[PDB]
């Protein structure tokens, strides 16, 4: 999105440069969401590493008989947050259960927003930066694009 | 009230002037009858077709 | 192979028999409403209409085994709904 | 009024599909998801009337 964005070196005015570089990063805020669909049940693939200094989930008292799978875990702790029911967010962490893994559906709800998160910081470092200040770029996720997963 | 109050009991000096009551009425809330006139105007005052493709 | 429907089923005297089925008779329990092709086609013969014609063609019309008596379709707010499915109460004078 | 199959509809009825809540859809291109539409207790005569 950057290499297009800063491509857009075309003689305007810094006004019109503004919009149609918020447009094109919107877009590519879609195209992410999209392709993230098709790999909502990678459970691996939504995970965080978690440090065991940051505030971590608690631990499910299921995840205590990984058996030879514990020992694994020496700095960080790889969690995703599944919808179990409804409502309800709980973590999951990963490398303490036998694979394959079976799971309820992985809340990109709220993986998706932490990305999106930092995305957004990056594109509105990007717009006030290039040109005008005074946007902050923000995706409608809870509106555009939510009902893909909740 | 104050529209029809007169200041002169000559009828052609009189300081009584056209009353707003009914055309502001109807200019506000009776403007909506449309809404309720087979076109689902009501709808289109609060739509928001979220169609996401 | 999921999703799947998941229905409720009200018993004699009570019990709520909540039942999530893969796949099930529905040829049976549609099959008293099942016209014969030859038999729709014959009442087109006999009536080409729209109106006069459905008149005649609707004139022609244990959790287990309370399973083909009393079903209830539970709304899944997980899956996309794909038919506008109303329900209309009319109340009547006479 | 001008079906131009009547033993498919007469024989449509039968099928669960059609009276299905989240059916099987009945080679696809495009799809719109109609996600979201009016909101709750925002009739005219409420919000005038508040
Ligand atoms: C807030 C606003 N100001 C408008 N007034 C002045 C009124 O209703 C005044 C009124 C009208 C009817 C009654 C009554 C009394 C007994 C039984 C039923 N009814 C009481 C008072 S209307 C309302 S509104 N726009 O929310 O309907």
């Amino acid at each position: 999105t950057l290499r297009r964005v800063l491509g857009l070196t075309t003689a305007c005015v810094p006004e019109e440069d503004a919009l149609t570089a918020r447009g094109l990063m919107e877009d590519a805020c879609d195209r992410l969401i999209l392709d993230a669909f098709n790999k909502r049940l990678d459970a691996e693939y939504w995970s965080v590493r978690v440090s065991p200094f940051e505030a971590s989930d608690p631990l499910p008292p299921t995840a205590f008989r990984g058996g030879a799978l514990l020992d694994a875990e020496h700095y960080w702790r790889r969690v995703v947050r599944v919808c179990p029911g409804g409502g309800e967010s709980v973590g999951v962490p990963v490398d303490l259960y036998p694979r394959p893994l079976v799971l309820p559906p992985v809340d990109c709800a709220h993986h998706l927003r932490e990305i999106l998160r930092e995305i957004e910081l990056v594109f509105t470092g990007v717009l006030a930066g290039v040109w005008g200040e005074g946007g902050k770029f923000v995706y409608p996720f809870d509106d555009k694009m939510s009902f893909l997963f909740a | 009230l104050r529209a029809v109050t007169t200041h002169d009991p000559n009828p052609a000096a009189s300081t009584e002037q056209p009353s707003p009551l009914g055309r502001e009425a109807v200019e506000q809330f009776f403007c909506h009858v449309r809404a309720q006139l087979n076109i689902g105007e009501y709808v289109k005052h609060n739509v928001t077709p979220r169609e996401t493709v | 192979q999921t999703p799947l429907p998941v229905y409720r089923i009200s018993m004699v005297p009570t019990g709520q028999a909540f039942a999530a089925l893969a796949w099930d008779d529905w040829a049976r329990i549609t099959r008293d409403a099942r016209l014969a092709e030859a038999v729709v086609s014959a009442e087109a013969a006999a009536h080409p209409d729209h109106g006069a014609l459905g008149r005649r063609l609707t004139d022609r019309i244990d959790a287990g085994g309370q399973m083909y008596v009393n079903r209830n379709e539970i709304f899944n707010g997980a899956l996309a709904i794909t038919n506008i499915i109303l329900d209309l109460d009319i109340a009547l004078k006479e | 009024p001008a079906c131009k199959d009547v033993p498919a509809f007469v024989a449509a009825h039968a099928d669960p599909r059609r009276f299905h809540f989240h059916a099987p859809p009945t080679s696809p291109r495009e799809i719109r998801v109609l996600h979201s539409l009016g909101g709750d207790y925002v009739s005219f005569f409420e919000r005038k009337a508040s």
